[PDB]
RNA sequence: CAGAUCUUGGUGGAAGUAGCAAAUAUUCAAAUGAGAACUUUGAAGACUGAAGUGGGGAAAGGUUCCAUGUGAACAGCAGUU
RNA sequence: GAAGUCGGCAAAAUGGAUCCGUAACUUCGGGAUAAGGAUUGGCUCUAAGGGUUGGACAACCAACUUAGAACU
RNA sequence: GUAGCCAAAUGCCUCGUCAUCUAACUAGUGACGCGCAUGAAUGGAUUAACGAGAUUCCCACUGUCCCUAUCUACUAUCUAG
RNA sequence: CCAAGCGUUCAUAGCGACGUUGCUUUUUGAUUCUUCGAUGUCGGCUCUUCCUAUCAUACCGAAGCAGAAUUCGGUAAGCGUUGGAUUGUUCACCCACUAAUAGGGAACGUGAGCUGGGUUUAGACCGUCGUGAGACAGGUUAGUUUUACCCUACUGAUGAAGUGUCGUCGCAAUGGUAAUUCAACUUAGUACGAGAGGAACCGUUGAUUCAGAUCAUUGGUAUUUGCGGCUGCCUGACAAGGCAAUGCCGCGGAGCUAUCAUCUGCCGGAUAACGGCUGAACGCCUCUAAGCCAGAAUCCGUGCCAGAAAGCGACGAUUUUUUGG
RNA sequence: UGUGGAACGGGGUAUUGUAAGCAGUAGAGUAGCCUUGUUGUUACGAUCUGCUGAGAUUAAGCCUUUGUUCCCAAGAUUUGU
């Protein structure tokens, strides 16, 4: 019962939540909800949407 | 031509509003002497649904020994308090009930069931027959003692324990309940010794029993036959609308027949689904409810936030697998199976993994206050 | 029919008359849904494909020789969402399938991008080809 | 006269039924009054948006114009208008 | 993704402007916006294109375009 | 019955025959022609451009469909008149 | 029914002429009994039900090692009987899938159900015909598809009480009823077979079609006008807002919803075909003569839905010191 | 008159995605004035950064609440072995 990291928000994703998508250069993708999702597929980027944890690792937010 | 099967069944005929809210056990098990006395049903109350994850158990699957999400209703069940007993005598035009005879005390919330206003009312219910019970305590005696030499069927008068749940009624429900077991005097002396007593989900049930769920659909109002039956949409080009059935009916019989789809009623309706297999039944005085021997995770059966409109179970519960008639918070009967179980997997024993307990208010990412504590750090509101 | 075992019921997004994409080097591109098999009876109702699924198709570009023509093909990926048993929703970015024989032996000999798992069990010529699995 | 899809007049069941749903939209307070969702005043919210729901004319009408009153009939709900 | 249907009926899609590019055929006029591509905000600048007017020149006033650059 | 033209909006037989397109076409297009009953200002043939004309197909696109679901306004509905 | 015969050999395994007895016809025809003060007209779509003359599924019988293939052969209509290219079509042929793609009836089922491709004779073109107006065993193109608000039926929704009242818990007459089919693997390279090859009952794991729910997950939906973003104009600017008949875009809880999601869908009795037992007549033989077994997806029940609003029971309290009881 | 109710408020749960305001030379640059500076003051400047996982919304069919403030001990109809 393993449980895996969102590829765009960086959140828990624990069994039976999102999507998995396999990318055409088998990239695999794991996506929380369809927010994730959505944002992945209009090419945003992670680190510069403040609520994920990818722009506030990167930003040291919460130092 | 172009044959193709019939829109729904004619076995659910007529699909009027159920007369009844409660669910009602229209046939109980064969009563089988040998074994000992047992109940044969159990109210309780629809809290919710959430999904788990378990470890298949099923030679030559695909899935064997590897991990399943399933999706489970949660069923709360406070004990019941038996109130009384009924004997049925056999006769050749059916079963009549021959007496009722009820304990000295009744709680409030059961007399509530004989009321429309029970505030307004004087309260008088069962006060002429509670002082029977103390003047000689013969007139029970006997009623007792006429079950056992007539009465081949016994039901026990139980009641739930509503004011337990988070629900805003008082009025407490009430069903008869088959004894099943060893005898009709030892199923009367049973009946007899557990007035005013509590009888609680594990006496009843067991893990991984397959039982049947009994309970009033979901109401929907009325519905046209393309969603009440399933009938193929008219095209787009269709004058006076599409959402119906083209041809009622032919010429000869000069009559709408039985058989047609028609617009009406399409919830609320009396339906018992079988084979529900208990994959727990929680205690609701441990703080583990919803742990397992891989989640150790010291966490209780309601999601954060508590259950969309139902609130915190805090009693004893059930996890059956899948779904249950009816919405959240309506009283649901469960009842013993009619059938016999060999199959491996109504006999394959359920041991979880983990419980989802994440919110159903939305996407709910933690499990636990302490999970999302963790994760986010500190807040603006948590330091001061 | 008789490709390993069985397989699970899965979200079909394949209808007939539906182009997919060919992922072997058979020389064909343009896979075009004719029939999908053990579609039973069922009035109006499309046969649909899912990955792991056989399926006749037509070639409708690529090499001269492979059109005109109805051959099994086996379809491979596909952008439905459907559920695994472990509770995963997944789905690829594109429809595609490869030619078979009906034994389920491929027609080509390379597969480019993954390949369902579904699939893989199923049919062991379509794994040996394979490159990544799901 | 029982008849003629008879004539003229009167009156039924259908029935308190079909319906009175185009043109964005009304609200608060006051006055008047037996009575105010519909009158008048103030306030708010809106619309026509100059190829106007604005300002005039030709044709046609003929007093419909104005003031003071009235409120049976008419204004397919109402009426102090 | 037209499998629907007699039939793409209805709907969807396209759409302004600027710069690229534009087949058959032709009565040589057309076809043609054929087809098929790219771009387009905001801000801060640069260049060029005209008039009134003081002793090769000129301090204002009165002006409107077009093209381009950087930043975002 | 010449030049032309054609199973043509003119061919009964007829779903003519061959070829092409399709997985598959009594469609369509191209050919063929003893053409029931084509044919020369009763105008024959061809034709760029134009057409809310008829017909076949391809790309785009899409709830037409697989297979239905959801939402808004006005009704229907209940009330007063 | 008849039996000359084919069927190396055996007239009726399977074929079977000449005759002869019947059934049906959805074929135009025949007739002219109903309708001309008017019963809307093909096909398709949709939807239900019925028949059996059985394609598939269940069980049985006969021919030859199995394996099969035929007689679907006998019962049997419970339950299925598909996606397309075409035909306006009916019919039909074609590509496929499928366990299988059986045939019919219901005013040639079905237009106040649709659609209007067919028919559709008003406009128009052609061929043949006609001196002409015009015509047609023809072809072509364009051509308004009205009304339920009545009765009943059907679907759902309330409901009076003389049999005390109002409740609670129940019974159950009667009506309805539901599951279906497939694949792979074990059996098993086994029974069987010179060899090649090659099963079956059962079991397991899945799946199709149908049925009843449900909304944990996932997907769709957006007046959550919830949060954010954008254009034009308007409130002097900022801020905050408004208008643009829901202005537009992203995400969007809740709810609703998806074979786009998940859950659940038995066993008893009597039989048919057909096969055995005890047993005769017709002193033997033989399932029948009486009887007893066995026996199908058949039928009837249990189970599931309704619950008689004029079928019923158990139980609780009985207008309160006014007045009624 | 009750472990009563309601209206608010608080906590939780969700959704969005970092509010207004103030500050910073962060900022393509540009123009005026000076002691003339690897912090030159000055003014303009889309935008950027920080306070700020902020702010807003959160039952309308979410959960919870010993918080606060109010409310109710009422009328009418019928029914008897
Ligand atoms: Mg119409
Ligand atoms: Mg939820
Ligand atoms: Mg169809
Ligand atoms: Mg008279
Ligand atoms: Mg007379
Ligand atoms: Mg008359
Ligand atoms: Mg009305
Ligand atoms: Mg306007
Ligand atoms: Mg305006
Ligand atoms: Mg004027
Ligand atoms: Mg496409
Ligand atoms: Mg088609
Ligand atoms: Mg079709
Ligand atoms: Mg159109
Ligand atoms: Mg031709
Ligand atoms: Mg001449
Ligand atoms: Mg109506
Ligand atoms: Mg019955
Ligand atoms: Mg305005």
């Amino acid at each position: 019962m393993k449980v895996e990291v969102c590829s765009f928000s960086g959140s828990k994703v624990y069994p039976g939540a999102g999507r998995l998508f396999v990318r055409g250069d088998n990239k695999v993708f794991r996506f929380v909800n369809k927010k994730s999702e959505s944002l992945f597929l209009q090419r945003k980027n992670p680190r510069r949407l403040s609520w994920t944890v990818l722009y506030r690792r990167m930003h040291k937010k919460g130092i | 031509k172009f044959e193709q099967p019939r829109h729904g069944s004619l076995g659910f005929l007529p699909r009027k509003r159920a007369s009844r809210q409660r669910g009602k056990v229209k046939a109980f098990p064969k009563d089988d002497a040998s074994k000992p006395v047992h109940l044969t049903a159990f109210l309780g109350y629809k809290a919710g649904m959430t999904h788990i994850v378990r470890d298949l158990d099923r030679p030559g699957s695909k899935m064997h020994k590897r991990e399943i999400l399933e999706a489970v209703t949660v069923i709360e069940t406070p004990p019941m308090v038996v109130v009384g007993v009924v004997g049925y005598v056999e006769t050749p035009r059916g079963l009549r009930s021959l007496t009722t005879v009820w304990a000295e005390h009744l709680s409030e919330e059961v007399k509530r069931r004989f009321y429309k206003n029970w505030f307004k009312s004087k309260k008088k219910a069962f006060t002429k027959y509670a002082k029977k019970y103390a003047e000689s305590t013969q007139s029970i005696n006997r009623e007792l003692e006429r079950i056992k030499k007539y009465c081949s069927v016994v039901r026990v008068l139980a009641h739930t324990q509503i004011r337990k749940t988070p629900l805003a009624q008082k009025k407490a429900h009430l069903m008869e309940i088959q004894v099943n077991g060893g005898s009709v005097a030892d199923k009367v002396e049973w009946a007899r010794e557990h007035f005013e007593k509590t009888v609680d989900i594990k006496s009843t049930f067991e893990q991984n029993e397959m039982i049947d769920v009994i309970g009033v659909t979901r109401g929907k109002g009325n519905e046209g036959t393309t969603a009440r039956w399933g009938t193929k949409r008219l095209p787009r080009k269709t004058h006076r609308g599409l959402r119906k059935v083209a041809c009622i009916g032919a010429w000869h019989p000069a009559n709408v027949q039985w058989t047609v789809a028609r617009a009406g009623n399409a919830g609320y309706m009396h339906r018992t689904q079988l084979n529900s297999k208990i994959y727990r039944i929680g205690a609701g005085d441990d703080a583990k409810n919803a742990s397992t021997d891989f989640d150790a995770t010291e966490k209780r059966i309601t999601p954060m936030g508590g259950f969309v409109r139902y609130g915190v179970v805090e009693n004893d519960f059930v996890m059956l697998n899948g779904a249950t008639p009816g919405p959240v918070k309506r009283v649901l009967t469960l009842r013993k199976s009619l059938l016999t179980h060999t199959s491996r997997k109504a006999l394959e024993p359920v041991s979880l993994k983990w419980i989802d307990t994440a919110s159903k208010f939305g996407h709910g990412r933690f499990q636990t206050p302490a999970e999302a504590k963790q994760f986010l750090g500190t807040l603006k509101k948590d330091v001061a | 029919g008789a490709a390993s075992g069985t397989k699970y019921r899965m979200t079909l997004g394949l209808p007939v008359q539906a182009i997919m994409n060919c992922a072997d080097n058979s020389g064909a591109k343009n896979l075009y849904i004719v029939s999908v098999f053990g579609t039973g009876a069922r009035l109006n109702r499309l046969p649909a494909a899912s990955c792991g699924d056989m399926v006749l198709a037509t070639v409708k570009k690529g090499k001269p020789d492979l059109r005109k023509k109805i051959m099994p093909a086996i379809v491979v990926r596909q952008r439905k969402a459907w559920r695994r048993k472990d509770g995963v929703y997944l789905y690829f970015e594109d429809n595609a399938g490869v030619i078979v024989n009906p034994k389920g032996e491929m027609k080509g000999s390379a597969i480019t991008g993954p390949v369902a798992k579904e699939c893989a069990d199923l049919w062991p010529r379509i794994a040996s080809n394979a490159g990544t699995v799901v």
